[PDB]
DNA sequence: GGAAGCGAAAGTGTCGCAACCCGAGAGAGGAACGATCTCGGGTTGCGACACTTTCGCAACCTAATACGTTCA
RNA sequence: UAGUCGGGUGAUUAGCCAGACUCUAACUUAUUGAACGUA
């Protein structure tokens, strides 16, 4: 066997979760390249990242200890506090390779006092872990890299312990990633200079990612030992960064990282396989930062699975309409799927996303002036199509507040225009 | 403790001796065996237990003999479900009951 | 003997939080040059958990038999 | 007092007679295997 058919995609198709988290009965499908989920400001998709979260604990515990027993729900919290069930069930099927497409997976809870343990069945997950913990003993294999990054990862910034291999694992669930690990591992491997090759790696990809930064290193000051970035020219610390930058930095390093120690054997460790979470993958981040966030995520990691929530228009305009998955605003009324968008998101325009997909309207409703070029064009065709004392105000109005090159002025201008040809041509026909 | 694991959830588990401060150092069978018998009334008269722990090092275990406080628990949780009933109180307030009033 | 999943028992590591130091700094209050009071970085201690590990509960029964009881 | 043994009535219950009490019952496992029956 080519290890085993392992050196063939590695992915998660599929996540029920039945009474769990006021989810009543939910199915979610995912894409193997990227899935999205909108609708919720990351109270259901935290949510259900924390679930999927869940599933890959158990993946990760059976590669590290053999017998490893992942993260297991909780029956405080992880179970519908109004369910006739009494018992809420996280299933979950993947897809690894043409061998062994449908690997299921069940994570369930029963409350205290029920006649049945309502019990995970985590045998086949486990056994898909176990071989690859197995494989990768006898000869070396790169290995999945999960990872988690909620809301958290905003937060202020032994060789033994970051420097050896399935380190990686470390905490790479369970939210905010481990940038001072990355920090110590990096002026570690400074420090030592196949360590060149990874070096290399993690800069062009936080170099290319990041569009602040351009270049990184360390100075190996006697007594002190300080990491160094070119952020807009500027040769600055880690400490010096704005929020974004150095929390965005820190989420493509520790990923980065995570991927160079599990992914040796690669050309490339940044394409390795793995299942990436990532709530909010706009926060701290500027409009221009959001239209190429996914495009750079994509570009430097190939072969890797993201499920990312947004609430950005700009963040979907890169997205095809496929991967979305809509929550209803009326989510109360428990929804078994997730649909979604009409209309197609990728190459369209921020304004019709966010007007259609988002419900949010191009000009608030809260300005008067918002209203006003709308107004114009009704009033224009009160009066026949022809200008009067209110259409005229109006017209002065616009004039005044937005400017002479406003664009709500050259497009009052235009409909007047077309108004008055109507009547022109109305009467010569 | 097997009472009250097997109460909480059937299939569940209860406290165990310890195979360091349990079995008696001048012991010549290197186990130790709290074996009991509980009483609720004509119908299940006895209901026996063993709580059986090896020493450390020791390549001899030794099986507890649960089964019948498993037994008796299933009724009593099965039975609770079904309709609500009245459970068992079981509590423990050995020394370590006093402690400062510091301040599911 | 023991699968599958789960949890007890035990041991080791993490990591806030506190304690404390050691420069700065504006400027007593009256005599110059500035006591005290603070603002910070930064180091170390220190115990409450958090994670790692092992043990141990007990499913299962190609090879039986098939009048009714009792009893290992 | 309590538990216990188990003579009849009534129908695994209830209930009337006896009785005795080493600190001190808790009724078990079938197709093997004895023992009972039966054929």
């Amino acid at each position: 066997t080519c290890r085993d058919y392992i050196q063939n995609a590695f992915y998660l198709r599929r996540l029920t979760l039945k009474d769990f988290r006021r989810f009543s009965l939910l199915e979610i499908k995912f894409e193997e390249d990227l899935t999205v989920i909108i609708g919720n400001n990351g109270k259901g998709k935290t949510s259900i990242l924390y679930a999927i979260a869940k599933t890959l604990s158990w993946f990760v515990a059976n590669i590290l200890k053999e017998g490893g027993s992942g993260q297991r729900l909780s029956e405080l919290t992880d179970i519908k506090n109004d369910a006739e069930n009494r018992y809420a069930d996280v299933s979950s099927t993947f897809f690894f390779g043409k061998g062994l497409k449908s690997v299921p997976i069940r994570l369930s809870r029963s409350a205290l006092g029920t006649a049945e343990r309502r019990d995970s069945e985590v045998k086949p997950a486990r056994d898909l872990a176990d071989i690859w913990r197995v494989i990768n003993e006898a000869k070396t294999i790169n290995l999945p890299t999960f990872a988690l990054y909620n809301v958290e990862r905003s937060q202020p910034f032994n060789a033994g312990r970051r420097e050896e291999r399935f380190d990686a694992y470390s905490q790479a669930l369970g939210g905010a990633g481990r940038f001072d690990h990355f920090v110590e591992w990096y002026i570690y491997l400074h420090k030592r200079t196949t360590e060149s090759v990874q070096k290399s790696i993690v800069e062009k990809s936080i170099c290319s990612v990041v569009p602040s930064i351009s270049k990184i290193w360390v100075e190996m000051t006697t007594g002190s030992d300080l990491v160094k970035v070119t952020n807009d020219g500027h040769d600055v610390t880690i400490d010096q960064l704005s929020d974004g930058q150095r929390v965005f930095l820190s989420l493509v390093a520790d990923l980065a990282r995570r991927m160079v120690m599990l992914n040796p054997l690669l050309e490339n460790p940044l394409e390795g396989r793995g299942i990436v979470l990532i709530d909010e993958i706009e926060l701290h981040l500027h409009p221009k930062w959001q239209q190429e966030v996914i495009l750079n995520l994509r570009s430097v990691f190939p072969n890797i699975q993201f499920i990312i929530t947004t609430h950005s228009p700009i963040v979907l305009s890169t997205i095809e309409k496929r991967c979305i998955r809509e929550f209803d605003p009326n989510d109360d009324g428990n929804q078994s799927f997730l649909d979604s968008p009409d209309m197609q998101t990728k190459g369209s325009e921020n304004a019709q996303i966010l007007e259609q997909v988002m419900n949010v309207h191009p000009t608030p409703p809260g300005i008067a002036e918002s209203h006003w070029l709308g107004d114009f064009e009704l009033l224009l065709l009160d009066n026949s199509g022809e200008l009067d004392n209110q259409s005229q105000e109006l017209y002065d109005k616009i004039k005044t507040h937005f400017g002479i090159d406003s664009a709500e002025l050259k497009k009052a201008d235009s409909l007047i225009r077309i108004n008055k040809m109507k009547n022109k041509i109305n009467k010569i026909r | 403790s097997w009472f009250v694991a097997n109460i909480l959830k059937e299939g569940g588990s209860g406290q165990r001796l310890s195979e360091l401060t349990d079995i008696k150092n001048d012991a010549e069978n290197r186990y130790a065996d709290v074996s009991s018998t509980f009483f609720f009334g004509k119908g299940l008269k006895s209901v026996p237990i063993r709580l059986s722990r090896s020493a450390l090092g020791t390549a001899e275990r030794r099986d507890s003999e649960v089964k019948p406080a498993r037994d008796l628990a299933d009724i009593w949780r099965v039975i609770n479900e079904a309709k609500t009933i009245n459970l068992p109180t079981f509590a423990l307030y050995n020394v370590e009951r006093s402690q400062p009033f510091n301040r599911g």
